[PDB]
């Protein structure tokens, strides 16, 4: 049932399903990694308009 | 709310963290460029911090993955006594196309019911990536427009500023 | 007031900016240390070192195991093979042929699903393509991620315009209403 | 995706089903091994019985 | 990583709570690229205006 | 419009053209699964008779 837990973050993580399991953290950060690279263009959005 | 004396102490104190052996230049004290920096120090620390956690989970699971290794290595001479070496030319050359399949896929299931999904949506998203990006480039003909005629209206209204006043 | 970093920022603390450009040896545009990213791909060295033996220990063992429920399979049918229930090494010396024979099943029979060009092809160049077919979806992979890693920087692009749009627009308001009110409501 | 969704319905089970045919013959050959090894512990004391 | 130093370890952690911080990561990822698109909206129709 | 369309309809093609293999693919793996459900039933007798 781990291993569904797994799947199932993966699906919640935009990995596909089945993919390699230990690549879940270095993309999840690197989504973190486009997280950052969101709200600060946000800012660019906002504080000139 | 932290106070410019702590924020430019924290400055200080992220000054050599960053430089270590490189100089330090010096900078203008205003609250812009104390205010700027700090954001810039606390989200550093936070990715550093991840990627710590991620490169040790990187060498962690290398161990891991040895470890699993030997131990399926040993359950296979232990079951039915077969090692990698007792195939032939032919057999390890599947065997190593079938291994650098799997790294181009990325996966973690080698049977062909975990094949047929990931090859197709493999296939999928190629082209799901490259689309949909037709749009962009569609609407910028637009803004192009708008803008090259906007900055010739601008030239042109600032020839007539002059001759407004010369009128 | 421009919280974020702009132009007139730029030029109101030169040395803010020259200490700025020092940040950019050791923070690139994801933000991370580039001798961490040394660590993590050094990490990710010993992941692939170890992972390449992993992956030859783990396909052996799952085509030993379809191998034998295929053989299962065929004890359902008229040909049984019990005597791998009765003999070890000459199971074994079956068992090395016809792992190889379900490796060129799996291969030749995924590769007849991959490419309708491959699902007639004959066995050598279906070969071939199983060889090669770890580069075409390397391949595929990198021209996949290429236009999502693309799309950000015409993002940027056509906000910049945009922006640049709204300045040009701001400057021929003033011109306009300098024309009008200044050169033709009020002194003509 | 409909379809997708009936063929992954038995593709998340196929392991389960495989991991259980595998766990339970094992544990079942395990009772003939166990039959055999106090076997040969009858016919070690029977003989001197 | 996922949760980040918003809050600390909790007391007890489980494979539910994680799916759940992955989705507000990726609902987190997609409210913001939607406020992205909005508001280049909202400013492409001030733009219109000008 | 014709350009669009004819993309649209070898889109089309192509996606009948794997409608086909995914109802083989569907059956190869239905298949597969009744195999492994046959195979349980061999660890079940080896469970009870032995």
């Amino acid at each position: 049932p781990r291993g569904s837990s797994f799947i199932a973050l993966s699906h919640k993580l935009g990995l596909p399903p089945g993919k390699a399991s230990e690549l879940l953290l270095p993309a999840a950060a690197s989504l973190r990694q486009d997280l950052l690279l969101l709200q600060d263009q946000r800012s660019l959005w906002c504080w000139d308009l | 709310m932290e106070p410019q004396e702590e924020r430019e102490t924290q400055v200080a104190a992220w000054l050599k963290k960053i430089f270590g052996d490189h100089p330090i230049p010096q900078y203008e004290v205003n609250p812009r460029t104390t205010e700027i920096l700090h954001h810039l120090s606390e989200r550093n620390r936070v990715r550093d911090r991840d990627v710590y956690l991620v490169i040790e989970d990187l060498k962690q699971k290398a161990s891991e993955y040895e470890s699993e290794a030997k131990y399926l290595q040993d359950l296979l001479m232990e079951s039915v006594n077969f090692s990698p070496a007792n195939l032939s030319s032919t057999g390890s050359r599947y065997l190593n196309a079938l291994v650098d399949s799997a790294v181009a896929l990325e996966t973690k299931d080698t049977s062909l019911a975990s094949f047929i999904p990931a090859v197709n949506d493999l296939t999928s998203d190629l082209f799901r990536t490259k689309s949909k990006s037709e749009e962009i480039k569609i609407e910028l003909e637009k803004l192009e427009k708008n803008l090259t005629a906007t900055l010739v209206l601008e030239k042109c209204l600032q020839e007539d500023v002059k001759k407004a006043e010369l009128h | 007031p421009p919280c974020n970093l702009s132009k007139e920022d730029l030029l109101q603390n030169p040395y803010f900016s020259k200490l700025l450009l020092n940040l950019s040896q050791h923070v690139d545009e994801s933000g991370l240390s580039l001798t961490l990213a040394k660590e993590q791909a050094q990490a990710w060295k010993e992941v692939r070192l170890h992972k390449t033996t992993w992956l030859r220990s783990e396909i052996l063992h799952r085509v030993i195991q379809e191998l034998l429920v295929d053989y299962y399979v065929k004890i359902q049918d008229t040909n049984v093979t019990s005597e791998d229930k009765k003999d070890f090494v000459w199971m074994r010396a079956r068992l090395q042929q016809e792992v190889e024979e379900q490796l060129k099943k799996k291969c030749f029979t995924l590769l007849c699903y991959y490419d309708p060009n491959s699902d007639a092809d004959s066995e050598t160049v279906k070969a071939a393509k199983v060889w090669k077919l770890a580069e075409v979806l390397v391949g595929e992979q990198q021209q996949c991620q290429d236009a999502k890693s693309q799309q950000k920087e015409q993002m940027l692009l056509l906000e910049k315009k945009s922006a640049a749009y709204s300045q040009v627009l701001l400057r021929c308001l003033t011109l306009l209403q300098r024309l009008l009110q200044e050169h033709r409501l009020k002194t003509q | 995706e409909l379809m997708e969704r009936d063929t992954e319905a038995q593709d998340t089970a196929m392991e389960q089903a495989r991991q259980h045919t595998q766990d339970t013959q094992r544990r079942a050959l395990l009772l003939r091994a166990q039959a055999g090894a106090m076997r040969r512990q009858q016919h070690t004391l029977r003989d001197p019985m | 990583v996922l949760e980040g130093e918003n809050k600390k370890k909790e007391l007890f952690l489980t494979h539910g709570n994680l799916e759940e911080v992955a989705e507000k990561l990726k609902q987190n990822i997609s409210l913001v690229q939607d406020q992205l698109a909005v508001s280049a909206q909202e400013h492409s129709f001030f733009l219109s205006k000008r | 419009l014709e350009d669009e369309v004819q993309t649209l309809l070898k889109l089309k093609n192509l996606k009948i053209q794997r409608r086909n293999k995914c109802q083989l693919m569907a059956s190869v793996t239905s298949h597969k699964s009744l195999r492994l459900n046959a195979k349980e039933e061999e660890a079940t007798k080896k469970l009870k008779q032995s």
